[PDB]
């Protein structure tokens, strides 16, 4: 009941993040697009906040072994975290989208940067 | 506290030798994982270690390379000694002569070891160098879950049917959001210029090969301006950058930035290696290696809740487990009781 409100606080934490992620638009190679990309992933990670999604949720959890209840707020709570878990579902896969895209992202980057010291070094010494 | 730092430290891997080398990264990574233990409470210290150890590691297997093909002269040596020394017709008087005399042989030859033994580790630093963890979920937390949760309670502040559709329509979206890749244009870059270098007779076209040269080196820059692009002041030197750098040591990450590590070893003979695109191209990648850089310390930020989230996760999903109800509290010790008879 107590817990009501603890998982309610976060509940409206990570919808509300993903009302941002459609706050932002979406990219598809033009013009000018790596000075765009470096900087909208940098704000895709920032719309997350996960350093108080994972706080705060850790802290709900903390209470449940340092505290526990017999057979009442502890017998509906599974009526409650059914009520919130088709969603971090979706927020820990839409988590990784992000993540296994920007890995990939920063190594095609580094290998190419790689590959132009390479040349501008043998252009040094032409 | 951190450049001194890294700076004492690259004395003592560069003032050693190739087989007074992997004993000295074995000594270090017990102070890597010493820190660790006193916690991530300090975490400023191990991070420079992690970097430190993934930059002088990217060398060892050349170092090792050197030994393999030079210890084979070496091996020939004692195996001749030894079938030369293998003894027919037994006669105890002539073994003697035959031993002490073999003594003085293998001097030598152990010699030649400490020849090889000694050599500077620090020239294959001087050379330098020439040239995915597979992450998803769609996870299996299903039912218990039923119309049973609309039992409530001490509610007053909602639907959830549509709403899953919503968040996961919108992961179809952001799922098929996407960016170019870079390595095709710097590969691009790489054949048109090895063909330059290569379609070379050096015979006095010589003129139009040049034509050509002029024309690359232009197009190049140019159409790197067209995509995107002060720092000197930090970014000038390794340890400058290096004592500051934000690690990766999750393995998630520690698979896929070896090509920035590579980054560091030519860099110094860039900049000894100093028309006017020269002088853009050089402060050209300046810019798009702080871009690099600056990153790295708020994806660790990033990966370190996600590890945490998802062995919450997996709790949570074991949660919708329960059969009973909440005793972990008075459970909390006894657990720790058989533990520790375990």
């Amino acid at each position: 009941e107590d817990v009501e409100q603890a998982f309610r606080r976060t509940f409206t934490s990570i919808i509300l993040s993903f009302q941002k992620v459609i706050g932002d638009g979406i990219e598809s190679t033009d013009d000018n697009w790596l000075s765009a990309s470096f900087k909208k992933v940098m704000v895709n990670v920032k719309l997350l906040r996960s350093s108080v999604v994972s706080k705060n949720i850790e802290t709900a959890l903390s209470l449940l072994k340092d505290f526990d209840f017999t057979t009442t707020e502890s017998i509906y709570v599974k009526s409650v975290i059914s009520f919130t878990l088709p969603v971090i579902t979706r927020y820990y896969n839409a988590m990784t989208v992000v993540l296994e895209r920007s890995r990939i992202y920063y190594t095609n980057t580094s290998r190419g940067m790689y590959i132009l010291s390479t040349i501008l070094h043998s252009l040094a010494k032409n | 506290n951190a450049t001194l730092l890294v700076s004492s430290l690259n004395l003592f891997f560069s003032k050693s030798t190739l087989g007074e080398f992997n004993a000295r990264l074995d000594l270090v990574k017990a102070f890597y994982k010493h820190i660790q233990l006193i916690g991530l409470r300090s975490s400023k210290i191990a991070g420079l270690l992690h970097n430190t150890i993934k930059f002088y590691y990217q060398f060892k297997p050349l170092i090792d390379e050197r030994i393999t093909n030079g210890k084979k002269s070496l091996e020939k040596e004692i195996d001749d000694i030894i079938l030369l020394a293998s003894w027919k017709d037994v006669n105890v008087d002539a073994l003697k002569q035959s031993s002490r005399k073999s003594h003085n042989n293998l001097y030598k030859i152990v010699r030649k070891y400490r020849d090889l033994l000694n050599g500077d580790a620090k020239t294959i630093i001087e050379a330098g160098l020439l040239y995915y963890e597979d992450p998803n979920l769609e996870a299996s937390k299903n039912l218990v879950k039923e119309i049973s949760t609309w039992s409530m309670r001490a509610a007053p502040l909602r639907n959830i049917d549509t709403v899953a559709s919503n968040m996961d329509s919108y992961l179809e979206k952001i799922s098929s959001q996407e960016f170019p890749n870079f390595a095709d244009l710097a590969s691009d870059f790489y054949a048109e210029a090895e063909r330059l270098r290569k379609e070379t007779p050096n015979v006095y076209r010589l003129a139009y090969l040049k034509t050509q040269k002029s024309k690359l080196l232009g197009d190049a820059l140019k159409e790197l301006r067209r995509i995107g692009l002060d720092i000197q002041k930090v970014q000038s030197s390794t340890t400058t950058i290096l004592a500051n750098i934000a690690p990766f040591n999750n393995e998630y990450l520690n698979s896929s930035d070896a090509f920035f590590f590579k980054i560091l070893d030519l860099l110094p003979k860039l900049r000894s290696a100093a028309v006017a695109a020269i002088e853009r191209g050089m402060a050209l990648a300046q810019s798009l290696m702080f871009s690099l850089i600056t990153v790295r310390h708020p994806l660790s930020e990033f990966t370190n809740d996600y590890c945490k989230i998802n062995g919450m996760m997996l709790d949570l999903e074991h949660f919708t487990c329960l059969k009973g109800d909440i005793v972990h509290s008075s459970l909390k010790a006894n657990v720790d009781n058989v533990r520790l008879f375990e």
